[PDB]
Parts: structure tokens; sequence; C-alpha cells
RNA sequence: CGACUCUCGGCAACGGAUAUCUCGGCUCUCGCAUCGAUGAAGAACGUAGCGAAAUGCGAUACCUGGUGUGAAUUGCAGAAUCCCGUGAACCAUCGAGUCUUUGAACGCAAGUUGCGCCCGAGGCCAUCCGGCCGAGGGCACGCCUGCCUGGGCGUCACGC
RNA sequence: UACUAUCCAGCGAAACCACAGCCAAGGGAACGGGCUUGGCGGAAUCAGCGGGGAAAGAAGACCCUGUUGAGCUUGACUCUA
RNA sequence: GGAGGGCGCGGCGGCCGAUGCAAAACCCGGGGCGCGAGCCCGGGCGGAGCGGCCGUCGGUGCAGAUCUUGGUGGUAGUAGCAAAUAUUCAAAUGAGAACUUUGAAGGCCGAAGAGGAGAAAGGUUCCAUGUGAACGGCACUUGCACAUGGGUAAGCCGAUCCUAAGGGAAGGGGUAACCCCGGCAGAUAGCGCGAUCACGCGCAUCCCCGAAAGGGAAUCGGGUUAAGAUUUCCCGAGCCGG
RNA sequence: AACUUUAAAUAGGUAGGAUGGCGCGGCUGCUUCGGUGAGCCGUGCCAUGGAAUCGGGUGCUCCAAGUGGGCCAUUUUUGGU
RNA sequence: GUUCGUCUGACUUGGGUAUAGGGGCGAAAGACUAAUCGAACCAUCUAGUAGCUGGUUCCCUCCGAAGUUUCCCUCAGGAU
RNA sequence: UGAAACACGGACCAAGGAGUCUGACAUGCGUGCGAGUCGACGGGUUCUGAAACCUGGGAUGCGCAAGGAAGCUGACGAGCGGGAGGCCCUCACGGGCCGCACCGCUGGCCGACCCUGAUCUUCUGUGAAGGGUUCGAGUUGGAGCACGCCUGUCGGGACCCG
RNA sequence: GCGCGACCCCAGGUCAGGCGGGACUACCGCUGAGUUUAAGCAUAUAAAUAAGCGGAGGAGAAGAAACUUACAAGGAUUCCCCUAGUAACGGCGAGCGAACCGGGAGCAGCCCAGCUUGAGAAUCGGGCGGCUGUGCCGUCCGAAUUGUAGUCUGGAGAGGCGUCCUCAGCGACGGACCGGGCCCAAGUCCCCUGGAAAGGGGCGCCUGGGAGGGUGAGAGCCCCGUCCGGCCCGGACCCUGUCGCCCCACGAGGCGCCGUCAACGAGUCGGGUUGUUUGGGAAUGCAGCCCAAAUCGGGCGGUAGACUCCGUCCAAGGCUAAAUACAGGCGAGAGACCGAUAGCGAACAAGUACCGCGAGGGAAAGAUGAAAAGGACUUUGAAAAGAGAGUCAAAGAGUGCUUGAAAUUGCCGGGAGGGAAGCGGAUGGGGGCCGGCGAUGCGCCCCGGCCGUAUGCGGAACGGCUCUUGCUGGUCCGCCGCUCG
């Protein structure tokens, strides 16, 4: 999910550096040409110089595409439900629940059509998995160093999970929208919706006709 | 960042367009909240102002004064009131200027022009709202 | 025995590091096709009330028509009709324009604001219905097509 | 004898600097300002000076080496105008 | 030299904390912890965002490199500021005068000049007025500095016009092409003169640039401002071309 | 030293058992003129037990770094004053 | 600076003009060709190569070498 | 070899500043799945550079050995010694039984190579059968593949600089 | 001579029009190195790369087989996957080295030349008039028989016969595509701190919007936006969706069947030789030169050659989207990008200042503050400045400006001492400097203070378990009664 990026390919490469040699207290580095300039680093086919290139410091090349077997994979996705009827991953994991009297929750399948998230946040309270969503509606990160100056002002905590099971990957519009949530359908269910950071056990809304289809992703 | 395509969206590029305010850029940055009174009659919370309207400071430390908006400048997005200055050494009174978000419009002049953006607008909140 | 030599602190000066900022760079990705003798790319020199620069423009010179927006421009000065308006604005759009001097650069050259040629109209007065003077713009290479005067037993007829 | 130096008022660099600066002998990268052992042991200093700092300027130009060059020569190898 | 276990920094996903009632940063012969890498806390300075912990990742930690770039010493207030024959006195002005300016005096270059001008070159430096922040390695009220203004006027002088050495379009031909020789069927392809009348007659090695020095159409005098004056200006007198 | 019948010392090799011996009885193209023999197989018997001593254990396999200029002393020794 | 070579010709010197990089020019020194000449300078190929010199960046723990064998245009280095 | 060196560099300080990243590789270690394995060229789909889903595969392996043609065509199927551990007996010491990992060794089988050549047969094919101081990255009771990380290796400017 | 037309060849500052240069990211050609690598170096490698040169477009090149193959044959061109890190080639050294098939993406097919308009150049350019105009019509000159118009293009096709079927061209209105304009939710309520509140606290609302920026400190709710919809407007336009008018037919073409034919591109084929290039190897492509064909024919078939077969296409003419490219330009979206010695040479007047004769080389340089509120005035001084004051939340922010590190410098203090020898440290002691040092502990009894168990009551979360169901064990709180502590 990581765009490639580099350093400068033709960089600072179109230098002009031809070196004095020796008879001078001066090292054998190559040097500028121009000698009637106020400053410039003295030649710069170097790593060793200023404004010069360094040989290494990226530069298109890198792989941001690592292969995942999809056997491997389909063990990670099958974990991932399970960390939900253990109640102690959920716990672990930092979720504030004072939820429901049963271990995964499951939901009535008419919470689809549902447009308002003024609703929506009604819902949750009624279960008692609102309290992680209002526990990511405060406390939320102004993230530290320059991810402030790109776009990432607020890094928001992760609170509930809602995956429908209708068939048409039918996006609860109400659902998207809410403090700290993220919306699935199980037609689009991955590792990391389940488990951001890699730590499993996110409390996750089962649907009804959701709960029956998660057997067909793709000692003990 | 957040979803679809369009022009417009980059951290840099919002900052750039706002600063140096080409003409409609200023007019609809020249949007300042409508006093409670004003909200009522034409059923929107915010409208640009004029020069010949009247406005009060309600934000800050400056708050109570009314005065007519004197002068709008675009170089730096800024807007210039009457009455809430500063003073120089020598005595001299200078205009502080204000945002104008902090400002709050007091009094209209209809217009004809701007009499259009008061029709137009109105007629989007209704659509909404029914 | 001051002092000197040395050291530190506290306050400073020096210096511009560090932190925190960033209308910028950088790199990736997407969309788009669209220069010119109909005078380009690039240059030069001017033009703003007060400007050195950048930016804008070209004797119609920090701009014009038209159009949109609908009142600013501002450092100071200023206009007040241009403010309930065919209309403010270092405004945006900019369809209609001018678009200098150069430059492929085209009358010919060019270390030359160099040296020709041609045409236009207005005025004059008839040493002629012509002479003289005016302002503007042309007059290149290249080659097609159509065109004229013709070269030449090139080829034919017809010549005396 | 002039003009300096010197001394003054003003003005005012640079080279260079691991840290510095008293000798003797000893051993030791086999020639020490420093170590070891003896002798010593002026604050604060100026004008001088050319022993020393193997002082400084210059990756010794020589000399050797590099599977490093280049100028040249030819009866080198291999091509060619 | 290997392997092992950690620490610190920057950013990212997670999680938790901290803040203008004072964050981060920085300072601290102040305390304490850890074998260390480092950490912790206080006080002072400061004024807007930041740190810990769990994952992730690097342009990730410096003492050097005859290191690179910036700053700053000792050197050192030391070497020096010594060629060109040389200054001095009084007055003026100004806060302040060896150096400015004026006089007086002494000198110097010694007309192949330290001179009056033009070339080339620079480009306003010339002159007034203002005037000492920087600069004239002293000084300074002075300046070829800085600021503010003005100033170069040609029928006759130059360029122009003209040819030289030579350069270069045009043609033919190589060269993809750039580019280079250089003319060809301008030779019964048209430029030039009569000529106004439409027609006739005549001819090449063309045609331009090329010396602001060659060669050359044509001016003198007096006056003037900051200045060269045949030259700007003006009188008077010409001279050349149309 | 480039002679040796002769001939040390210090060095050096091998062996001191169950990875062994013995009994029983099987096969062969070998080997025997001959089951004669040899080798190798099944089955049985014999432990601390094959000198000494020790093994804060040993055996085995994969893979990689550095090194690839050494220098010195006692002793032995060649060249050389 | 002094001392001094030449100073009416193979003289001196300007302007215009010609010749440009394995090229020019040279009364010839490998001299000189804009502080640049045994092959100018500039940009590029080029971030060229170099068994060799320099430097190579946080800590603690545990173990711990070798300059020897063999081959090599190899003896300043590799393979083993 | 030895640096206090009469070796070399360094006046002082701040900030830069050098084993990186990749493709293809070996080992090790981890993870998945496993006689398979590897989604992502692609297509479906989308909350949109993602994530999710899916295809036939193709690649690699599951058999080899030759230069090549090719190969009765590689299925009859293995012993022995030391072997952890278990089993059995015994109070124990030990004995016996089964014996893995692994190691060493002796065979058979296959290809290449060389001999041997039945019955048969489209006329020279055939390959029962018995062997060999030859040789193979084989069978004789497979293990891979994918992904990742460190370190090694090569191409890359390639530890940095000349 | 005069040659009507014209023949052949010249000339117009000629009639209407056209070319150069740029861009050169990316592309299509041409032409072409060496460093390097082989630890040397020439063949080879680098590389059919860099440099040099020309030319177009938004894409370009390519393009309907003289193909690939050896099959129940595939089937223009391009790109990706794979073949492939391989066949091959190579001082067989270093290295060098692709295609065919298979899969996928995308898809689209065509017209001239070469058989006859010959009842007639039916065709075209120009001038001219008119017109609703990338055109159409009338008219007249001219072009062109050394051949325009043309059936027809190898898949074929022209003749003939017989049947059906099928057509040329218009309005008007949407959508498609592109550009704008414009609109589209909710607090500025109380308190505190502060210069300011966006902060904290109290109390609310909106959310298809809690992205971002602006705003006097962390602003969903202050403004702009954002989100999701709405409403306009102008382009471009034959891509198709509507409708409506002419039915374009007895034509032309298509189909079925039949015949005579089948015209199929030359210095090209092909070959030799030479050089260049290729993995291409008795020549891969390419070129020069030399030789040189045929049409029941020709070419190809990864080892030269003859022979016999078989298979496969049909050159030597030409067009044509898509799938493919993109360090330039223009207009956008983003990044575990960089944070002023970094990032581009350039955040700022940057290709600027400056350097060089030139080719070319090429910097340094961001931050007062919310607002200039940029220090009037008084005083000293020749002035620059200083001292007061004013201003500011802060001048410990005064255009050396936010923070203001190290080095160095100054002042002063401490230690030490002016009888003494320096690696600057370690080790020991003293001074100098400074932080630390149970809240002050326990048993017992008296008063003051507060509460109450057991047991009954009344309401419950629990247990072992069983798990329909059952039995044993709860503790606690409310708080009344009854006894005590």
């Amino acid at each position: 999910k990581r765009q490639p990026y580099a350093v400068s390919r033709r960089a600072g490469h179109q230098t002009s550096a031809e070196s004095w040699g020796t008879g001078r207290a001066v090292s054998r580095i190559p040097r500028v040409p121009g000698g009637g300039t106020h400053r410039a680093g003295q030649g710069a086919f170097g790593n060793m110089c200023r404004g010069g290139r360094m040989f290494a410091p990226t530069k298109t090349w890198r792989k941001w595409h690592r292969r995942v077997n999809v056997h491997l994979r389909r063990v990670a996705v099958a974990s991932a439900l399970a960390a939900t009827s253990v109640p102690s991953l959920v716990l672990a994991r930092g979720h504030r629940i004072e939820t429901v009297p049963e271990l995964p929750l499951v939901i009535s399948d008419s919470a689809e059509s549902i447009e308002k998230t003024s609703q929506a946040i009604k819902i949750l309270k009624q279960v008692g998995a609102y309290a992680d969503a209002e526990k990511a509606k405060d406390s939320v990160g102004i993230r530290p160093g320059k991810g402030k100056m790109r776009n990432r002002r607020y890094i928001n905590r992760k609170g509930p999970l809602i995956v429908y099971g209708t068939e048409g990957s039918k996006i609860v519009k109400a659902f998207r929208n809410l403090p700290g949530v993220d919306v699935a359908n199980v037609e689009r269910l991955n590792l990391l919706d389940l488990a951001p950071g890699g730590h499993l056990g996110r409390f996750v809304i089962w649907t009804e006709s959701a709960f029956k289809k998660l057997e067909e992703v793709y000692v003990q | 960042m957040k979803r679809n395509p369009r022009v417009t969206s980059s951290r840099r590029k919002c900052r750039k367009a706002h600063f140096t305010a080409p003409s409609s850029v200023r007019r609809v940055l020249m949007s300042a909240a409508l006093s409670t009174e004003l909200r009522h009659k034409y059923n929107v919370r915010s409208i640009p102002i004029r020069k010949d309207d009247e406005v009060q400071v309600v934000r800050g430390s400056y708050k109570g004064r009314e005065g007519k908006v004197v002068q709008v400048y675009r170089r730096r997005w800024v807007i210039h009131v009457e009455r809430i200055t500063r003073e120089k050494v020598n005595g001299s009174t200078v205009n502080v200027g204000i945002h104008p978000s902090k400002v709050v419009v007091t009094k209209l002049k209809l217009d004809k022009d701007r009499k259009a953006i008061l029709d137009r607008k109105a007629s989007g909140r209704a659509a909404d709202k029914a």
C-alpha cells in the first residue's frame, strides 16, 4: 500500500569537478573549475561534499512490494475471527468495553439501512460498544513530526469495526464517518481491518448474515 | 487524503490560493458570520460583506468596537474596520487588521448584485431543510 | 604583595547552531494536446504619479475592447462618478485589439538605428494634367500550379 | 651619509600551530621538549639572534614498485590513410 | 574478526500521557540512577507544540579523512605601512585641521615632462549642490566615494561613400546534415542608357561588407558653460552637392 | 657434508581386545587334481577384561569472516670476517 | 636598481587581415599558441578505473586468530 | 614486526560526512502450505495507487541419464554393524526383543558405456536371461515451493574518497 | 520564319496558397566513440550505448503475410507474462545471447497498379456570378489520352443465368465528452487563565460533512472549505438515444448456381564478393560493387550442396484506431520525501549578482510582533549613538530583530601562589559549592467520637455445581425488631 519514492536519479551528477591532484595542502578530491564565486562545494563526485550526490541514499530500486502467499495469508485471516471470541485479546489491545451478555456480538440485519450517524451512535450505545468510539472522539493525537505538514494532523485510535453481510458490497453510509470507525463487508475483509498494527483482537461487530460467510475465507 | 477525484486537495495548495486571493477567492473568504437577527431574515449563517456595512468585534481582545469596514486588503488577506485601532508612539492612530471570521455583521447594505447572493444562498438552505 | 599564568560560575558580547515553523523544493501518479513567415523560440530597449528590481505590457506601452464578479487600490497622493451601477479592482475572464526595436527574419548588407528601390494620399502651383513635398506599408531564398515575351533544324506544317 | 630597523600616534595582516617548550647521558622505530636517571628550576619581560624546534613552504622532482600513464623511436605486435 | 544482548535519534501503524495556570529547545564547579550505551529529576532561560511504551522503517549516532561548509583563537597589536628629492608657516572653515581650501615660502617633473589632448578602453567617472554610515590599508569637514541634479546639438569633423589584403550569400557539387569550395546555361534568362513613345541600343566575371588609421564632396573666426569647441553658440565671411 | 662395516640420545611408527575371540553350520563363477581353503552371511558362548592416566564431557556436519608482508629470544643450524 | 646588448636594417611598432588542437606557428627553445602546453582550455561520456594511501561514525557480553600450504605475468594481490 | 616516535595527519569548535539499496544467487533462521506450491500478466470489484475476490495456468518441484538419437524403458524388492528410545525379563547389575535419527559398509535396479542375446519377428528388428577394476547431480521407500530477515556472493557508481 | 491547338524549354516584386526555425520529455530515422571489463591487451566487452545530425504527433512507429509451422494446423500490427537467464555465439576467456510456440491485454479492416468509358475525360484545378458554404451550382478558359474517372486487389475478382434482400440525404430535442459560474449542516451560551480562548471546566447542536487551511494558543459546530446533492451557462460533437420528413429499387451491389479467364509490381528476385551488424552458426539483417531471372511461375522451409517429395504463402505499391510510451509543456492528485550547510543551482529579485576573452562556470541570502503599536517627547553628544521616557503579554522581541548552542572574549568571584618545572589524569586528604536527613514509632488503659454483628425481616450480583432439574453453601446492602459488643 506504499508508493515507491526516491532521491533524484540524475541528482548532483552533472556537476563539473576536476582535481588539483597534489602539490597542495588540499585533499585529493575533485574541485570546482570556477573560482570566481562566493561558495559552492568544491567538486562533487563525492559522498563527502556539500550539495553533492551520495552514491547510496535511495534512487528507484527499492521494492515497496513484498509478495504474499495465499495459504499463509489464509491462516492469518482465520486467526483474526477467533481473536474476538476470546475477551482477553480485546482487553489487551486496549478496547474499553462495557459490552453485552455474550462474547462476540451478532447484530440484526437492519442496521444496513441506517442513514444517520445520530441513529448509528444510539444503537451502539444500547450495546455498550459506543464506549471505545467515545474514547476516539477525544484523546485524538496530534502526531509529532513532519506528518503534520503532510495531511496527517490527527491519527485517530481504532474502536469498533462493523462488518456487513449484504452481498452487493453495501457500505453502511452512517457508520463510515463515526470517530475511530472502520467499515467492511465480508467480501473485502482483510487482516489489517481486524488487526491494525498487527495486533489481533480488534472489537468487531458481526452481522447475522455475515457470521456464516466467515468460513469461506482464503499444536492446535 | 480523504476521497474523490476532484481538483483541489493538497495542504500546500489550500494555503497558496487563499493568501494571494484572486477576486472570486477574495469574496468567498470575505464571508463573515451574520448576527442572529439577520440569520433569521435571510436564512443563512454567513454572507460576504461590503464597505457600507457596519460590523461588530465579538471575538478578540478588542471586543465591543463597532465601525464601518474602511478597506479590505488582498495581498495579505485581512480586512480593516474603523475604530479597531492601536496607537503609534506619537499619538497617531492606525487600524489593526481583523479577519472577517472574527467580526460579525451588524448591518447590511442590500445593493442589487450583493442582494442576489442573499437570494441564491437562502434558496440553498431551503432545499436541504425541507 | 598587587600582577601574571590557569581554571569556573553568573551576567554579557561574539556567532548563527539547535528547537519549532515553511505561499518552497523533491519524487511518484493522473488528465490533457496544443508553436511558427498569418513573423516563432530567444533578445534588446522603453513604458508605472512617485521604481532600482522582479512581474506586466509595447508609442493603443504595470494596459485597451468585450465579459464575469460587484467596490475597492493603499506606502502616500488622487479621482470623486465609477458606488441601488453598461460598473470599482497590481481583479478574474480576456472572444475583439494594438503589440515597439530585433530575431528563422525576407530589398541588400550589417563592428553601420547603413545604403537602396517602389507604391499609396493630402497640399501646392501649372517651366505642361507635370514638377515638388507629406505620412504609411511593401520589394527575399525555395518551388508547384496557372501566366507572358520568346531562345532553339526540339519537331511539324506553311512560307517567298 | 641617506632610508629602515628601533621608539611613538594612527593603521594592521599572513605563514604556521597534537600539546608544548632548560640541559646531560641511557635505553628506545637502533640520533628525546616530554620517558628513565642525574644536574637543575625568574615572576613579569624587550632588543637581538640564527644552534635547535630532524621549524615552515612542496603526497621527494631522484630511486624502487604498480600487471599505472603519456611524449618519443623502431628491425615490436596488429592494422591503416 | 564472529556471534550474542542492549542503548540513542528521525519518521510511520498502534497505545497512553503531557501543555500558555508555561510545550519543545537551550543553560546549569545542582541532586540521583545504570558496568556502560545513556537515563532521571530540580533551578534558570523560553513561548507552542511534544514525549514514553508496543510494532514498523531509515538519508540513524562521529574526533579525525593534507576532510567539506560556517564561526573563532594564539600568532599580534607583532612583521609592517620604508622606492618615486620635500615639506613648512599663517589665515579661512568647522565640534575637531601635518594632509581640505586660500596666501606666503621651500621644492619637484625639467618640455622623448608628473605636460595640453585624441586613439583604444571604461561609461558618467566630468561639474555643481548635499555630504562622512561604508570606502580613500594614516587622518579628514576634502574625494575619481555615497546621495541629488545637469551636461555631449555639425550640409562642411568623423562614421557614412569607396576599394585593399581578405571575407561571404548566389551556381554546380560533395557532405544525410551541419558545413565547405565559390559562382554558374544573370553568356540569343538582365542588369545599364537614350526614352516617354514604345521601342531600340550597349555590357559580365557578379554583388555587398572589409582600414571608425588606407583613399576621400565641401569652414573659418570670435564668444560661451561644468567641458573638448573648425565641433556648442553667435557674428561676419564662405565652400560643396542637389 | 656430499665415506662407513660400525654407531647413540632426544625425536618417530605400530600394538596392548566385545569395532575382539572362539564354537556351531551356509555359499561361491573363487581357490583347491579333492570342501581342500579363503572371504562373507544366520545362530550360540565369554565383562569390566585385558598396561598407566585423564576426559569441570565427547563425537559429527554445514557455512562464513579474518589471515594470505610477520617479527623476536633460548636451543639446533646453512651462507657470510 | 646599477652595470649593459642593439639602435637605418634579416629595423621597430600599431590597426585591419589569415592560419585552431595530433592542429597551428616556429631564423627550432619541444618553444609558444589569453598567468594554461612533451599535445591548450571548456562541457560531456564520467558518479570512468586504480591489488595502492587516507578516513570509515553507539555500548556491553562471550568465544577468538594468522602472516602458513598449494597455484598464479605471481611474490604490495587473489583462488586454495 | 614495532608509533612517543627525529613516521604520517590533526590550531580549536559547531553542522554535514562513509558497508547502502536493488536484481539474481548460497547458507542459516522463521512463517505458511505440502506432492504440490507459487493471488495480484490478467479479470471481477472498490470505501480506491490499497484492500478484497478469482481464473487457467505459466514457472519451479514431484525421476532420471546422455553429446545426441534415445533409453526392456527406472515397481519384484534389500542386508549388516554401531544406534537414541521403547518393549520384555530381572530386586538391581545386566540379559533378550524391536530399533529411530544418523553414520559407515555390501548388494540389486535405471541411464550413459561395454559384454550377454532365449522364445518371437513387417526381413532386422526383439530383449527373456546372465554379467562388468567404467560412469551419473538417479531408484532402492521423495521435499519442495512461496514469502521474509541477517550474513556471504555477483552485476550495478557499490563502504567512502582519489 | 510566323509552326492556331501544341510540341520542348525559359521568365514574372506573377494569381490563390505552401517551406525553413522551435520543441526535441517521450518518439521515428541516421551516424557513432572511448573510459570500462577481460585483474595486462588487440578479437570481444562497454554498445548496435553516450556524444554528433534531421523530422513529426499527442502519441508516434508498426500493420492484414512472398508469416509462423509440420498440426483434427496457428493466423495483420503492439505490449505484458513466459520461453530466459536459456537454444546459440565467444582469445568457448571475460562474457555475450534472442525468437517461435503457449497464456493474457487489446481488437478492425482495406484500395490502387496489372483485363474495356471508347456512345464520345463521364474526371479535376483556376477565374467569374450566385449560394444556406472544410462545401454546392451555372458559365468560360485551362489541366490531362506518355491516361483522369473506374469494375476489381488475391481472402479474390471480371462474364452469364435466376431470385430475393439491401442503399443516397435531411430538421428538432436529449444523452456522451470538456470547461466554468453558482448554491448546498450546526454554539460564536455561562465561568476561569491569558495580550487574545480555538484552551480547561459547565451546558448544547449538526454530521452523505469530526479532511484541510484561515483566524491573536489543540476550532466539527467563527469564516472559507469539506461531504452529498441541486441549479445555471458556454463549448466540442456524429460516439447513440429519441422522435419526424423524404424511401434511396426496379438502379447498383450482395447472396445461390454456371463458364471462360485469373491479368497478381525488376537491376527487383537470387547469387558472389566486401564491410557493417546479428545469438544466427558454409553468411542474421543491412549496404556497395559485380553478375543477373521467370510468370502452369516465384519465394520460404534456423548446416553448405545435388536429387526426389511434401508443406506453406504470394513480395519487389499504399492507408488504417485500440491495446504501447512519456525526466518537456500545460492543468491536477499524492508520498512512512526534505526541513534552510537539508531540499533543485535557485523557499528570497536566480539561472539573478558575480567570475571568465569565450566555450562556459555560478553563489551567498527565509522567521520582530496579534497589530508597527518601527521608540514622539526630554536630555547628553559635532553627529552616529547613549541615558530617561513612551509602546508592548513580552524589548531578556528595537528591522544585528522567535529560540540565540559550541569556540572566543570581557567582567568578577573562589581556589592557589609570586622559592620554583610542565602530559593537563588517576589515586588520597583538606578548603570551596550544594542537596539530603519516616510523615516521628509500638503495646495498653480512661474520656470524648462513630458504628454494629448474631438472629428474625426486606431487596439483590456469587458459589459448587448440577446444567429439564435439583440440592448444599452466600455475602452484602437497605435498614426496622431482639440481645450484646
